[PDB]
């Protein structure tokens, strides 16, 4: 299917914000949903995931508590919330869904991304 | 494992850095002992 | 920095094969598989290849990669213009418990 | 082989699955019975050699002399 998401956000340093990625009906269940990001000039890097029918949670080592991610069964949508916001926290954030019955990770469909910027 | 009479034992040892949960990776395992004992076994308590 | 290893240009000429290498360590590369990914700025990513030896259902006959030891690299055949595009390698490494990317290269085509 | 030699109420005697062993002890039944030994009675020994092949990597061989 496809994943839409919240359109691009400006906002000061030292809050916190909040960013949406509304899927389709079947996608739960045995997928997860994984979230990348990309820094200017940087590679993706991987900040955590969840699995909606088993509601666990995982998490970057580096981000030390500054990630949650949650969602909700009914409309079928997933939430994040990063606090604390910097100079730094400046980047691009995608959503991405994954197989669960997969050893290593594949992801295999992208959303077209969402640009935060912060000044 | 307990097959047909044969007692099988299999292990990996491996580092981690975390002790909240299990380290979501993939790691096999290799066999190390097998003992044709062919005992009846149902249960089993471990020893600290 | 990206736990994995990459030239950041490469170069070749339509028409002939060039070969892009993503070397890592044994803790990630000598223990998972490697994944390869376009990306054209403004869109979405695609996959070119997984599970090391293993062709997604799109890309067309073309793209081959293939592992050794603590490298891996890509081939590609019968270049053509729409190759243009961002090539990325990624794996899974047990000692960070987490997914590492690298850098990424720019192909140009003559 | 024939042990009339050696052997001639020491001895006794009782569906499981193939090479068990069962050891117990419980028409009020005793399962154990005595052999009466005082030639069809006659006592044997018997020896069962079972051979294990391929289970595992081979360690016993004859004495073939090796070659280049
Ligand atoms: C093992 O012991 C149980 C008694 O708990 C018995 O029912 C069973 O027949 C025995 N043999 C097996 C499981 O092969
Ligand atoms: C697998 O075998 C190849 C043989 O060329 C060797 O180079 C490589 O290091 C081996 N890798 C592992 C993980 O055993």
């Amino acid at each position: 299917v496809q994943l839409v998401q919240s359109g691009a956000e400006v906002k000061k340093p030292g809050s916190s914000v909040k960013v949406s990625c509304k899927t389709s009906g079947g996608t739960f269940n045995s997928f997860a949903i994984n979230w990348v990001r990309q820094a200017p000039g940087q590679g993706p890097e991987w900040m955590g995931r969840v699995i909606p029918v088993l509601e666990i949670a995982n998490y970057a080592q580096k981000f030390q508590g500054r990630i949650t991610i949650t969602a909700d069964k009914s409309t079928s949508t997933a939430y994040m919330e990063l606090s604390s916001l910097t100079s730094e926290d400046t980047a691009i954030y995608y959503c991405a869904r994954h197989h669960i019955a997969v050893a290593q990770p594949y992801f295999d469909y992208w959303g077209q991304g969402t640009l935060v910027t912060v000044s | 494992k307990n097959i047909d009479g044969y007692f099988k034992i299999y292990s990996k040892h491996t580092p981690i850095n975390l002790v909240r949960d299990l380290p979501q990776g993939f790691s096999a395992l290799e066999p190390l002992v097998d003992l044709p004992i062919g005992i009846n076994i149902t249960r089993f308590q471990t020893l600290l | 920095q990206s736990v994995l290893t990459q030239p950041p240009s490469a170069s070749g000429t339509p028409g002939q094969r060039v070969t892009i290498s993503c070397s890592g360590s044994s803790s990630n590369i000598g223990s998972n598989t490697v994944n390869w990914y376009q990306h054209l700025p403004g869109t979405a990513p695609k996959l070119l290849m997984s599970s090391d030896d293993q062709r997604p259902s799109g890309v067309p006959a073309r793209f081959s990669g293939s592992k050794s030891g603590t490298s891996a690299s890509l081939a590609i055949s019968g270049l053509r213009s729409e190759d243009e595009a961002d090539y990325y390698c990624a794996s899974w490494d047990d000692r960070l418990n987490g997914v590492v990317f690298g850098g990424g290269t720019k192909l140009t085509v003559l | 082989w024939n042990s009339n030699n050696l052997d001639s109420y020491n001895y006794l005697y009782r569906n499981l699955k193939p090479f068990e062993r069962d050891i117990s002890t419980e028409n009020c039944y005793f399962p154990l019975q005595s052999y009466g030994f005082q030639v069809g009675y006659q006592p044997y020994r018997v020896v069962v050699l079972s051979f294990e092949l391929l289970h595992a990597p081979a360690t016993v061989c004859g004495p073939k002399k090796s070659t280049n």
